[PDB]
């Protein structure tokens, strides 16, 4: 807040608490890049697709680590919808009414 | 490839970058082996 | 046999009776050759499916669930 | 009874209806229609032909038979109706 | 010495073990999917808290005046 | 420090166990207290 | 799209199939 603040513009204090709840949420302050939480995503593509590197591929396959699609980054890889937004509600329709 | 005609094969709508990088994937020893699911939500 | 499955009724067969719609589409899908374990037969007998049906990103049609009677 | 904001949140979300789930709503007729399923609001006397168009306007009239099934995280679900009668 | 009254340091509780299980039952979640705190972290060692726990802590935010967040004790 | 891994499985396994109401409250924090007297003594 | 699923199935009655095929033909 402060370093926003001495530059003179104006950014919301909840995308600051926000950020700031994500940096220490694994009970120590934990860098954002690649060794922290960009590190533990629980995925493999999106980790391999964040900076581009072949070692966590072939850590994952000697491992044998599945990959659980849950996240965004990797759904946009192959095609498939994502779950924020429009993604997160699912309709049901009955067109016998109609 | 694999299992001949005895299996069965599902159409998967997919970037054809994917299919390149599995690819180029199963050129090295990894062996990507893509899970398949239902398209509806089912339930 | 007792089977239940998805039917996709597309969206020009809309304000029609779900079940003529539902039965309509499983004797089109399942005239013959029925499917390739379960018999090759090509009986099938009524359906009914039911009204709430999902929507699925990319596509108008709705989905329904619906039991149906085969002749395996 | 998480806490209170939560409970404000809860009561307030479950007679409106977000934008996500307007432009999903919104989207899905368009597709239908334009397959060609058959509008439900009176084809004539309308300024626009665009399909996207027609749905909303069938949206703010809320002739379209939709349920919108919203799944809570601890397993709740609630149904929300766009009939309006 | 006492960090406790540290400007910095939030008000640290101990919550019993029912008040836990009707927040992990209305949240829907299993506790090690709270946001977690180390048990040897002073605040936490300073209420005693022992791994398995779960503190509620109150913070002093702008927007409600005080903010109730629960974290996790792990072990190391 | 193998004891902490120790002692995080078996609160985990003591959690998952009151999340499927085998037993009450009370036995539940008799347990955690008795894991945590215990492997702490070690320490 | 199409999940095929098989629950309490029943044995193909032989001399009840003229009758199950009549009623497909009277359908
Ligand atoms: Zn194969």
């Amino acid at each position: 807040k402060k370093v926003l603040e001495e530059q003179g513009l104006d950014v919301d204090m909840r995308h600051i608490v926000l950020v700031s709840d994500i940096m220490t949420r694994t009970g120590d302050i934990r860098q954002i890049g690649r060794h922290g939480v960009t590190g533990e995503k629980s995925s493999v593509l999106a980790r391999a697709a964040f900076e581009v590197t072949v070692k966590h591929l072939l850590d994952a396959a000697a491992r044998g680590e599945r990959e659980e699609f849950k996240g965004v980054i990797e759904n946009i890889i192959i095609g498939q919808p994502i779950r924020l937004g429009t993604g997160i509600v699912e309709l049901t329709m009955k067109p016998n009414m109609r | 490839p694999v299992h001949g005609d005895k299996s069965v094969l599902h159409p998967v709508t997919v970037s054809y970058a994917f299919k390149l990088l599995i690819q180029e994937l199963m050129s090295m020893v990894i062996s990507p082996r893509l899970i398949l699911g239902e398209k509806v939500n089912l339930g | 046999v007792r089977a239940k499955g998805i039917v996709r009724i597309p969206p020009e067969y809309f304000g029609q009776s779900v079940d003529e719609i539902a039965i309509k589409i499983l004797r089109q899908e399942y005239q013959e050759k029925l499917i390739k374990d379960i018999g090759v037969v090509l009986g099938i007998v009524n359906a009914k499916a039911s009204e709430e049906g999902f929507i699925i990103f990319g596509d108008g049609a709705t989905y329904h669930e619906v039991e149906f009677d085969m002749l395996v | 009874t998480i806490d209170k904001i939560n409970e404000i949140f809860k009561e307030n979300w479950k007679n409106k209806l977000t934008k996500y789930e307007i432009a999903r709503i919104i989207s899905a007729r368009a597709l239908q229609l334009s397959m060609g399923a058959l509008p439900l609001i009176d084809t004539s006397n309308l300024k626009s032909d665009d399909v996207i168009s027609i749905a909303e306007e069938e949206l703010k009239r809320g002739v379209l038979p939709i349920t919108i099934r919203r799944i809570y995280p601890n397993g709740q679900v609630e149904l929300i109706s766009v009939r309006k009668i | 010495i006492d960090i406790s009254n540290h400007e910095l340091v939030p008000k640290h509780e101990i919550l019993q073990l029912e008040e836990a299980y009707k927040l992990v039952k209305e949240l829907g979640i299993k506790p090690e999917q709270l946001p977690w705190i180390r048990a040897s972290d002073p605040v936490a060692k300073s209420i005693g808290a022992k791994p398995g726990d779960i503190i509620k802590i109150t913070r002093k935010s702008p927007f409600t005046g005080e903010s109730v967040t629960y974290r996790y004790v792990i072990t190391g | 420090t193998i004891s902490d891994i120790e002692m995080l499985l078996k609160d985990t396994e003591i959690w998952d166990k009151l999340l499927r109401n085998e037993l009450s409250i009370e036995e539940a924090k008799k347990m955690f207290d008795d894991v945590a007297r215990s492997y702490s003594k070690a320490d | 799209s199409y999940s095929l699923k098989t629950i309490e199935e029943h044995f193909v009655p032989y001399s009840i199939a003229k009758k199950y095929i009549k009623e497909l033909i009277d359908t």
